């Protein structure tokens, strides 16, 4: 792919997301979603492999179904209200259909099945975009219609997402699949507080985006896609695997790391609304995510695995590609807990 | 995150097609222009929470204009009763309703 | 003839069942052809001459390229029809039975609520008594795309160009 | 709700203008100039009352003046007008450009016998002032009372009492 | 959904044990049908008869669990004359877990299911008595 | 969404003009110092990743890290203080305008109130 | 609502069910996608025409444009699968699991 | 309803011609006559085997070109607006984008076959 063409496709994805987050008309939100899908498919297939084609096809099918359901919901809302503005949806059936469509776009379980497959099929560069940038538009739409969202359906989807993400992450040895299941769990965490307080959803989204950017950029800097391949990184570059262990501990939600901020604030907001069983269950189920993160930390840094002889040649050379945002993303994802009262700026 | 750049920069990208009461080419009014105008002017600035319960009569009139569900129900009841009366011969449709009188211009 | 739209909509559902049962894509093509033509008929009956002719024209052209591919990619030594596989025939029969049951329930029982509330009266009732004058209101509203909908034109054009680019990038290996 | 008030069959009875569309189109240009005053009042009524039942009396005066318009034609320009609208009636589009020869005959007689002058191009489409005496409707939409707006802001800002009161944060 | 929930809850504790057991059986059967449908979708049976057998097994297991839970809870409420004690629901849940173990033919599964189910049923009874909200309406 | 729909809120404005009535955060603020510390840690990690002397290499780069972090932290803290002041102001105004919902309670001293004594035996 | 609305919504539902229930070919799934798009077009068009929402008469055309854009996307993905596997069978998409 | 009458008459006439064609002549059919025609010899493979399209990209782009033609159809009515400047700029914008897409496909060797 020509670099100019790749830049145009990336800018088209970003422009689709900005159209979704900027318009006041439902038709333009659907248009932005369509542009996002159109410009995302070739970005998924930048490196041509049968696995890449399979991932692109599955993603296209899922997003197409979700967009069709979303447009049907929009049309029904127009029929029962004569309105196109992004506001309190005036039909419960349309609200349910739109919720299902947006959950399918986000990958909330039981619409989670495509995420581990599409994430594994595509490269790390495309996986980062899929797991970070592709969550902005549906979350923004959900935040704009949080008033009309049926709390029961959203809470059930969030709890199922957390449970399924934790369970799926335990049986995975491919790093991309582990990241996909962690993303599913974190999306459930974000959508748990949508009916209660959207600013907490925004905070969780920002923290998750920083953590996933750090993790994916570390994986790219190590060129590792499996636990065994990542294990060798302790020999060539111990700093990368140590930072990866710290970021995994942060993702587990362990204080004083930044990953404690979203869970803590979410539990606070959900207890303010007299919901005590759901946040407790979510906190207890986060232990599975913490488990597979810890297992990875063992295989990567906490314990040293056997390397190969050819790493001696690799010792001499230094990395050429330089990701300028990696140190900032690592710092913001590990040492920002003393800065929670900054929550107000998101209001 | 509804980044309302339209209200900030003053641009009008899609607010011209959000409602049928907005300006339309050749001033072609919407079928429910009056009802939507009343509903919008009633519920302007008071917030969505208040608008749902306070300006509810206007919204109900707007919905009835849009879908005519209750009007169709009344017409169906009238038709059913007329058919039942005709079956029993208790009613005779007038000539102007039987296509016997010339309709006024 | 007071229920022409209802008959056309039933044929629409029949065609949707026809190409939803998944026969050979060739036969799904004519299923979609019938559905599109009947939908054009419905839109014409509701006053949307340009819109109905537009769906008719576009889908007619689109299904042609699908047919080209059906003979290039989805070509089975023995292409299957609605009476070739018990799965396809079962899906077709189930769709027809569902449509017939809902039609019967809607007709004999005036007010029907399956998911929404449907009224059994003819579609002619909802029509308006207004006069458009020397206008084709649908045509004027559609032509307002270049005057009012400049943003829509820009976004659609950009999406079409990016679509061409995406097609070329995808089909390059 | 309430009972829709409807005018009785008697009070909406007028002497109808029993002419054809072709006949109306032939005399339309002169009709607009001569019957301008009552037609414009009725249009203003309909576009201010927004209720057909509040302008029936003005609608009756439209037909009365329309009938009086044709009565003068029958008395001074009967035959030339009949030639004019018969030509127009033939064409399916009821075009004006296929009967200019007959139009000149009708205009010439009308200019002499009755003194009417056909309005020029772009004169029947101008927006006019109508001087009426019926009061301007106060609530044409029959709108309810607008709900009271929420209380609007307050004076100057002061810092939060003890900063962000978020758990253990003292600032 | 809520129709069956109110067909079961509206029946007072320790009264009409047959109808309470029937309502619990209906709830269990609905849950088992949902589980069977999901299992068929995700793990396709080889034959239609195999799918019918799988659906029947799952539905019968779930319905038996629900019926046993309802009967045990109502009988405990009747005999002990304590309608508002979570121990009744604990006994019902343990009985349901024992029936689950019997259907799966495993003592360990039976014991674990008895324990967890009894705890969950006691928690449900406590939430009903106190007013705990699993899905709390947004109030802030 | 609370503060999103406040009347008079200008979209995509980081600091409203009414925020200037509040005292700016001091340049010796502990939060600002922590922002500078985060910038310094970012610089150290940048040195560590690129395999250069962590505490000495690229003083200009670490200085830029610290300056950018302090700058953005100062503006962020100013916005946070403004938002908390807005919250307190709105709460006080709502309490003042709704006396019935927040009534003063009878002040009974402990000598009057009867709180049950639970012995520890 | 009028019965035509019911019929069109039912057609959309049937097309959605068809798309969700694959059998062998990926072409038929794209057919169900196009059918859903057509049903949505008809629904929106009837709604706009009935309510005389003049300025919204351009919405179905935009919907159709993005519909055939998605169709072209699907067709290109279909050719790539056929080039990579020889058939458009949906079972060949099996490398990516879980 | 007149268009429906015309369609019905045309379809009935065509089907009547088919009926007369299939029931007037004397029919004598046997296996060899109804066999597929392959210029006198027996065909090797089935005619329902895959037939590769060397112009697939051309068809997929003809999809979007038909879309653009659908977008351009309302132009005769669009010239009746008072905002002729904006209307003309938008129409020329759509045409320029169509030309640009055609040029991109042409230069990147998309219109070529195989």
């Amino acid at each position: 792919m020509n670099p100019i063409i790749y830049t145009t496709l990336i800018m088209t994805v970003m422009s689709g997301t900005m159209l979704v987050m900027i318009s006041s008309h439902w038709l333009l939100i659907w248009i932005g979603f369509e542009m996002n899908l159109l410009a995302m498919i070739p970005v998924l297939m930048k490196n041509f492999n049968p696995r890449a084609t399979e991932a692109a096809t599955k993603y296209f099918l899922t997003q197409a179904t979700a967009s069709m359901m979303l447009m049907m919901a929009i049309i029904i809302n127009l029929l029962y209200s004569g309105q196109w503005t992004i506001t309190k949806m005036f039909n419960p059936v349309a609200m349910t259909m739109m919720t299902m469509a947006l959950a399918m776009k986000l990958g909330l379980s039981p619409f989670h099945f495509w995420v581990p497959e599409v994430t594994q099929g595509i490269s790390l560069q495309a996986g980062l975009l899929l797991l970070t940038w592709q969550k902005l538009a549906p979350l923004s739409v959900l935040c704009q219609i949080s008033q009309s969202i049926n709390p029961n359906l959203m809470l059930t989807m969030a709890m199922l997402s957390i449970l399924i993400g934790g369970w799926g992450g335990l049986n995975q040895t491919q790093l991309r699949k582990i990241m996909a299941y962690s993303s599913i769990a974190h999306m459930g965490w974000m959508t748990a507080v949508l009916p209660y307080n959207t600013t907490m959803t925004i905070l969780n989204l920002l923290i998750y985006i920083t953590m996933t950017l750090a993790m994916f950029m570390l994986l790219i800097h190590s060129s590792a896609t499996t636990t065994l391949s990542l294990s060798h990184t302790w020999n060539k570059m111990p700093v990368i695997t140590s930072l990866m262990m710290v970021t995994l501990l942060s993702m587990g939600g362990l204080p004083p790391l930044s990953g404690f901020m979203p869970k803590w604030m979410i539990i606070q907001e959900m207890t303010k609304n007299e919901s005590i069983i759901m946040p407790t269950l979510m906190a207890m189920t986060a232990l599975l995510n913490l488990y597979f993160y810890m297992r990875l930390a063992y295989s990567s840094s906490l314990t040293m695995f056997p390397s190969t002889n050819n790493m001696k040649m690799k010792w001499q050379f230094e990395h050429t590609k330089q990701m300028k945002l990696l140190p900032t993303m690592i710092v913001l994802s590990t040492l920002v807990l003393p800065m929670t009262p900054a929550l107000s700026s998101l209001n | 995150p509804f980044f309302d750049v339209q209200k900030r920069l003053g641009l009008d990208l899609d607010r011209w097609m959000t409602i049928q009461s907005a300006e339309q080419p050749h001033k072609i009014p919407g079928r429910c222009h009056a009802f939507e105008k009343e509903w919008i002017e009633c519920a302007h600035g008071i917030g969505g929470i208040r608008a749902e319960k306070e300006c509810k009569i206007e919204f109900d009139d707007f919905v009835e204009c849009l879908l005519r569900q209750k009007t169709m129900k009344r017409l169906s009841a009238i038709k059913r009763q007329r058919d039942k009366l005709i079956k029993e011969g208790k009613y005779t449709p007038p000539p102007h309703h039987l296509g016997k009188e010339d309709p006024r211009p | 003839t007071m229920y022409i739209a209802f008959i056309l909509s039933t044929i629409f559902v029949i065609g949707f069942v026809g190409f939803s049962s998944k026969p050979s894509p060739i036969y799904g093509g004519l299923g979609l052809i019938v559905s599109g033509g009947v939908g054009c008929g419905i839109v014409l009956n509701f006053g949307g001459s340009f819109l109905g002719l537009m769906v008719f024209l576009i889908y007619l052209g689109g299904m042609l390229v699908v047919f080209g591919y059906t003979t290039a990619m989805a070509t089975e030594m023995y292409p299957e029809v609605w009476v070739s596989n018990k799965t396809v025939f079962g899906a077709f029969v189930s769709g027809l039975m569902m449509e017939f049951c809902m039609v019967y329930y809607a007709l004999k029982e005036e007010e029907v609520e399956i998911i929404f509330k449907f009224n059994g009266l003819g579609d002619w009732v909802i029509y308006d008594t207004g006069d458009s004058g020397f206008f084709s209101e649908e045509a004027m509203g559609i032509a307002a795309l270049y005057s009012y909908g400049t943003w829509l034109v820009i976004v659609t054009g950009w999406s079409l160009l990016i679509g061409v680019v995406v097609i070329m990038e995808i089909t390059r290996g | 709700p309430g009972i829709v008030e409807l005018p009785t069959l008697e009070d909406l009875k007028v002497q109808e203008v029993k002419v054809s569309s072709s006949v109306l189109k032939a005399a339309a240009h002169h009709y607009g100039a001569q019957c301008d005053k009552p037609n414009k009042e009725f249009m203003l009524c309909r576009w201010e009352e927004k209720d057909p039942r509040r302008c029936l009396e003005e609608g009756k005066l439209v037909n009365q003046c329309a009938l009086d318009f044709f009565r003068q034609i029958k008395r001074h320009c009967a035959e030339p007008f009949t030639e004019y609208w018969t030509c127009i009636d033939y064409s399916g589009l009821q075009l004006f450009r296929h009967c200019r020869k007959q139009q000149a005959k009708f205009d010439e007689c009308v200019l002499d016998k009755l003194g009417w002058v056909r309005p020029d191009l772009g004169e029947l489409s101008k927006v006019t002032k109508v001087k009426t005496d019926r009061p301007l409707p106060e609530n044409p939409y029959h709108s309810r009372a607008r709900p009271e707006p929420n209380p609007e802001a307050e004076g100057d800002l002061k810092p939060a009492k003890h900063g962000s009161r978020l758990f253990f944060w003292t600032m | 959904a809520k129709t069956l929930l109110h067909k079961y809850s509206d029946i007072p504790e320790g009264t009409e044990c047959h109808r309470k057991a029937y309502a619990s059986t209906s709830i269990g059967g609905a849950t088992g049908l949902i589980v069977s449908a999901y299992s068929i979708a995700l793990k396709p049976p080889a034959s239609f008869l195999e799918g019918v057998a799988r659906t029947g097994r799952y539905t019968f297991t779930s319905a038996a669990i629900g019926a046993i839970f309802g009967l045990t809870s109502c009988i405990s409420a009747q005999v002990r004359e304590k309608p508002d004690d979570p121990l009744n629901y604990f006994i019902g849940g343990c009985a349901g877990g024992l029936t689950l173990g019997a259907r799966t033919r495993s003592y360990g599964i039976g014991a674990a299911a008895c324990a967890y189910m009894g705890l969950t049923a006691a928690l449900v009874k406590m939430g009903q008595l106190e007013g705990w909200q699993v899905f709390a309406e947004p109030k802030v | 969404t609370m503060m999103s729909g406040r009347p008079g809120r200008v979209p995509l404005q980081f600091l409203p003009n009414e925020a200037r009535s509040l005292p700016p955060p001091k340049l010796t603020d502990p939060r600002l110092v922590y922002m500078g510390f985060l910038g310094y840690c970012s610089g150290l990690i940048d040195n560590a990743i690129r395999r250069r002397p962590v505490v000495s290499a690229g003083l200009h780069r670490q200085l830029l890290y610290v300056t950018s972090f302090v700058f953005f932290g100062y503006y962020l803290l100013k916005r946070q203080d403004y938002m908390y002041a807005l919250r307190d102001h709105d709460m006080f105004a709502y309490v003042k305008s709704h006396p019935e919902d927040f009534p003063e309670k009878d002040k009974k001293t402990y000598g009057e109130i009867l709180e049950e004594f639970h012995p520890v035996r | 609502m009028p019965l035509v609305y019911m019929n069109i919504i039912m057609a959309f539902a049937i097309a959605l069910a068809g798309l969700l229930m694959y059998r062998s070919h990926l072409m038929s799934s794209l057919l169900c996608l196009e059918g859903m798009m057509l049903s949505l077009f008809i629904m929106s068009t009837l709604i706009i025409l009935n309510t005389h929402f003049t300025l919204a008469n351009m919405m179905p055309i935009i919907l159709l444009v993005f519909a055939a854009c998605e169709a072209a996307l699907g067709l290109s993905l279909l050719v790539m699968v056929s080039n990579t596997y020889g058939t458009d069978y949906v079972q060949n998409l099996n490398l990516l699991q879980c | 309803m007149n268009i429906m009458l015309t369609l019905l008459t045309n379809v009935t006439l065509a089907s009547l011609l088919v009926l007369i064609a299939f029931w007037l002549p004397q029919l004598n059919a046997y296996s060899e006559k109804t066999s597929p025609y392959e210029c006198g010899f027996d065909p090797m493979g089935s005619a329902r085997l895959p037939f590769s399209m060397k112009f697939f990209l051309v068809a997929i782009t003809f999809l979007l070109f038909d879309l653009e033609i659908a977008l351009l159809l309302p132009l005769p009515w669009a010239s009746q607006t008072n905002n002729l400047k904006t209307m003309l700029t938008m129409a020329l914008f759509l045409l320029i984008l169509l030309a640009a897409s055609l040029a991109y496909e042409w230069t990147q060797k998309g219109l070529e076959w195989a």
